[PDB]
RNA sequence: CCCCGGAGGACCACCAGUGGCGAAAGCGGGCGGCCAGAACGCGCCCGACGGUGAGGGGCGAAAGCCGGGGGAGCAAAGGGGAUUAGAUACCCCUGUAGUCCCGGCCGUAAACGAUGCGGGCUAGCUGUCGGUCGGGCUUAGGGCCCGGCCGGUGGCGAAGGGAAACCGUUAAGCCCGCCGCCUGGGGAGUACGGCCGCAAGGCUGAAACUUAAAGGAAUUGGCGGGGGGGCACCACAAGGGGUGAAGCUUGCGGCUUAAUUGGAAAACCUCACCCGGGGGAGGUGCAUGGCCGUCGUCAGCUCGUGCCGUGAGGUGUCCGGUUAAGUCCGGCAACGAGCGAGACCCCCGCCCCUAGUUGCUACCCCUCCCUACGGGGAGGGGGGCACACUAGGGGGACUGCCGGCGUAAGCCGGAGGAAGGAGGGGGCCACGGCAGGUCAGUAUGCCCCGAAACCCCGGGGCUGCACGCGAGCUGCAAUGGCGGGGACAGCGGGAUCCGACCCCGAAAGGGGGAGGCAAUCCCGUAAACCCCGCCCCAGUAGGGAUCGAGGGCUGCAACUCGCCCUCGUGAACGUGGAAUCCCUAGUAACCGCGUGUCACCAACG
């Protein structure tokens, strides 16, 4: 994966902000939560969204 | 309709019921819906329609440039321009900009060959200019009529003027500039320090 | 014949009339809408496409219509 | 000098300050501690590469038959893992009527190794390594334009390129010597490798490297 | 080239500036003399004595002219050496007027701020020059810094003005005077007349006739032998294989011809052409629809609202990092959104589940064979779905982790991992173009042929051959040829078709015929490759063109003009000029097999 397009980051931010407490800095839990929480009929886009939420959780813990 | 912009909220809530109050208190109209609410008797006319082209590698990409004059025939007029790929939305854009740019026009007598105190003509000598078309509007006696060009006659009639004398300079064949200069003079009736 | 389409809640349509509509030189007049997929899966497989030619005075005058109704939620959400 | 870590299967042999590097594990044996013999006959143990830069790219890892499947070309510098004898085999698949005939190339190399051992009394692998060391060019010339005339200018050759040039020169010399005459390709390759090892100027590889180096010294 | 001396002509490097002076032309070393004109300071003198100015004048670059002097450097003209198709130019060597000084003439210039001269009013901010005043300091100086006024000289920029560029207290603004000039272009700064000049020439300056524009500023594009950035095996670099030369297959051109057909898997038919006889495959793809190819191994295009503009139009969509991407991240009069990108759809690759009329064989028993005597191998049957396979669904990989870098988009290395950076192959083909190709696929406007186009027949032609060009096959050999021997796939196709097996035949081929309407039967034990023997550098045991004799296959028909086999015959060719093509991994290359066209025939896909 080189660069995440607009809809990837948009879905990432909306799912991260609607439910800020259902995501932490692991990929497996992130994939499980996004599969539980969003209508994601594509494994690749789901995996990309989970990884991108993982990176937001990393940066949000890093900022404090 | 949703009264976007707070002036539209008051206008739909009926706290402002007449269009005169906006121009009396210097209120800026940002939406056309206030205009159609406060002036249901608004007539719009298509003053000019020119085809306009841009050169590109595959050929010219044409766009219609439609000029629209809106008026209530009672001292309220506005003119707007719309460029669009098709004539219908070009006219729609021009109508919307005319409705946004509507303004009151001061009327009266003032001709030396007349004495009636009616709004049939312009109150004093006024001027307008758009690019190089200069149009001087002069008060006239009642019954003379509109002594301007055709598009100028349309704009003046929409603004609610019966008789006037015109003096023009520059290429009036530029229909957009002629219409804009006439509308500019009608709006410059309000810049006179009474 | 487009307010008939706005009667439906279609998120996408595309109408092309190809021929000598005004002169003896063809022009390919075309109008379109917004959220209407053009290539890939829906277009060419799950977007209602219809091509018909009508014998007018001087030609067949092709008409191509691509439509997607208000419930064609392709894989983007 | 490095700050990017290193892949495993590599080995560092720090002498003084210089970090000598080998990409292939020399120390390999069977489960019982026995050695692995090239072609079942020649040992990989006593072979010594005298060039420090060339030591990094000659894979002297013990293998019975030098046959990697063509799987080390995806990554840059992947050729350092290919065994040197298999590189010799791979540079025998030309011209175009011999492409893919790895069994023929393997048979040619095996016969040449037997001939080398019986004519020199030395390890065939050692003689081939010495031929590569005597054949590898240490200088090169590169194109340059001064306004329309493509001149030359001396440059250095990276050790990978030196190894590739020496191998190509040896194989093409053998092929040219074998074409259109009764001499067999195995004997041509054997004499070419032995002349390269002895640094005899008759050999195609030594002539080619000398010509290239003199051109580089001329157009510095 | 260096040194020591002398002579001569020009110029006045740095300092040096949108710096100064002057009406303009113009003026750049120092000292001195003689003049001129401004600015500043002033409770100095006169008292409107002023502005502009037709006519009339005087000054006025360079080149040039007249006479005299001078001549270093440069240098029209000229000479020579090069370059080029030419080179009477551009480059080099040389060279005379001229350039310099004195007296005079000339009186022109993009002589320009393309902006006449005089006066008043109209926000400002900022560099610099001269004078002067207030304060501070002092290289104690005629110095420096800050602030005010007056007067110059630049920059940005109120109001205002303008077609716009732009001007904007140095106006192109708002006004008050006077002078000069303009009235579409070409004809034409031409002709005639006059005046001036030594001359060159100069000043002044038409019409006939001809024409519908010439022209200004700005916008989009296109282009550039201007600049910058990005990218690409339909580019290069590093490589591999080649094509271009020979023989042969084939396509176009040309020539020939009754015709060799018309465009851009051929004997009949096809077929449209020619000879003979009994509704358009006729045109215009510049009338068109549809389809398709290429721009496009792109990333582009647009919209809503706002903003700048009189407008065509800008902005967003621009800048920096980023990459496949108009992909993002961060700054901006932009803020959002949409089609294209992606996502998405098939197939390959690892694991899991479900499944075993078909497919798999671990486990068994019956038989045959061998037996170094332990055991082994082969076949049938049973058992089973273990393995493998088959097919439907799911999981898995996401820059996920670590080290580094970065505001952050994201990039590099490493591990682990079936699979690591879009995992690999392909599909879907944006807006608009290419007056792209297709009325010979169907369709259709118009215009034609009109019992004539008919997919009528018989024969021929498309197969004619001096030659040119494009794509191919097989070779020149020894990493080879030949002859034996041993193998090892995967698609795919099969109905009157695939065809096991059997018999005949030296081969091609012939006769009978199981099974299979499909994981069941068949095509089907592929070639390269490995092994063994013969050949030994030669136009040959390389090569297989050409030709002779003969035997078959398909078909209504085989000569023009088919395909296969036997025996004989053994040409060019010894690795191919200029040039040129493709290709980054299970890829290139080599090898064969299936299949499309197909009664037969593939050097093609
Ligand atoms: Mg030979
Ligand atoms: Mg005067
Ligand atoms: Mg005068
Ligand atoms: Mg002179
Ligand atoms: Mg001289
Ligand atoms: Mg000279
Ligand atoms: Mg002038
Ligand atoms: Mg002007
Ligand atoms: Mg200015
Ligand atoms: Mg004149
Ligand atoms: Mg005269
Ligand atoms: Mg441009
Ligand atoms: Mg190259
Ligand atoms: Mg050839
Ligand atoms: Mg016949
Ligand atoms: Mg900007
Ligand atoms: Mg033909
Ligand atoms: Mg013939
Ligand atoms: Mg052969
Ligand atoms: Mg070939
Ligand atoms: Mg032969
Ligand atoms: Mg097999
Ligand atoms: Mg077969
Ligand atoms: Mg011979
Ligand atoms: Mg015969
Ligand atoms: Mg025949
Ligand atoms: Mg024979
Ligand atoms: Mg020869
Ligand atoms: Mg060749
Ligand atoms: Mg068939
Ligand atoms: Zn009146």
């Amino acid at each position: 994966g080189r660069v995440k397009p607009k809809f990837i980051k948009s879905l990432a931010e909306k799912l991260l902000e609607a439910y800020p407490d259902r995501f932490t800095e692991s990929f497996k839990e992130n994939k499980k939560a996004v599969a539980e929480l969003a209508d994601i009929p594509s494994k690749t886009v789901r995996n990309k969204v989970a990884g991108y939420i993982t990176r937001l959780v990393k940066r949000q813990k890093a900022k404090e | 309709w949703e009264p976007k912009t707070a002036l539209g909220r008051m206008v739909k809530e009926g706290k402002i019921r007449t269009i005169d109050e906006i121009f009396a208190n210097n209120l800026l109209i940002k939406e056309p819906e206030i205009v159609d609410i406060l002036l249901p008797g608004l007539k719009q006319e298509l003053l000019n329609l020119n085809l306009v082209q841009r050169q590109t590698h595959a050929g010219e990409r044409n766009q219609f440039q439609a000029v629209v004059a809106v008026g209530n025939e009672d001292g309220y007029v506005g003119v707007g321009i719309g460029k669009s790929r098709q004539v219908r939305q070009a006219i729609e854009k021009a109508t919307r900009e005319a409705k946004l740019n509507i303004t009151p026009v001061r009327r009266g007598c003032g001709s030396w060959k007349c004495s009636c105190d009616e709004p049939h003509s312009v109150p004093f000598v006024v001027s307008g200019k758009s690019g190089s078309v200069e149009v001087t509007l002069i008060p006239a006696p009642k019954g003379v009529g509109l002594v301007a060009g055709d598009v100028a006659k349309v704009v003046l009639r929409l603004a609610g003027i019966k008789d006037v004398w015109t003096k023009t300079r520059g290429d009036t064949r530029t229909t957009l500039n002629f219409a804009l200069a006439v509308f500019n003079a009608l709006r410059n009736t309000y810049y006179f320090k009474l | 014949a487009v307010r008939q389409l706005m009667e439906a809640g279609a998120k996408g349509f595309e109408i092309v009339v190809s021929g000598k509509l005004s002169t003896e030189r063809a022009k390919f007049e075309k109008i379109t809408y917004g959220k209407l997929y053009k290539i890939g899966y829906d277009a060419k497989n799950r977007v209602r496409r219809a091509v018909v030619h009508v014998l007018l005075k001087p030609g067949i005058y092709g008409i191509e219509v691509r439509i997607t109704p208000a419930t064609l939620r392709y894989s983007d959400e | 000098i490095f700050g990017e870590q290193l892949p495993k299967t590599s080995r560092v042999e720090y002498i003084g300050d210089v970090p000598i590097i080998e990409e292939c594990p020399r120390e390999l044996k069977t489960l019982d501690g026995n050695p692995i013999l090239l072609f079942g006959k020649w040992s990989f143990e006593d072979v010594v590469v005298r060039d420090p830069g060339l030591r990094r790219y000659i894979c002297l890892k013990p293998v019975v038959l030098p046959h990697t499947e063509g799987r080390y070309q995806k990554r840059r510098f992947g050729k350092a893992h290919i065994p040197i004898v298999e590189r010799l085999v791979n540079l025998l698949m030309r011209p175009g009527r011999n492409t893919g005939k790895k069994h023929k190339a393997y048979n040619i190399v095996k016969r040449a190794f037997e001939i080398i051992y019986y004519k020199t009394g030395r390890n065939p692998i050692q003689v081939f390594i010495d031929a590569i060391i005597n054949t590898a060019p240490r200088e090169e010339i590169t194109r340059i334009i001064m306004g329309g005339i493509a001149y030359s200018v001396s440059v250095d050759v990276s050790p990978q390129r030196r190894l590739d040039l020496s191998l190509r020169w040896i194989t093409e010399g053998a092929r040219q010597c074998s074409f259109n005459n009764p001499k067999p390709i195995e004997e041509c390759l054997a004499d070419e490798i032995m002349a390269a090892a002895a640094n005899d100027p008759k050999s195609y590889a030594v002539r080619k490297r000398e010509e290239l180096e003199r051109i580089a010294a001329a157009s510095r």
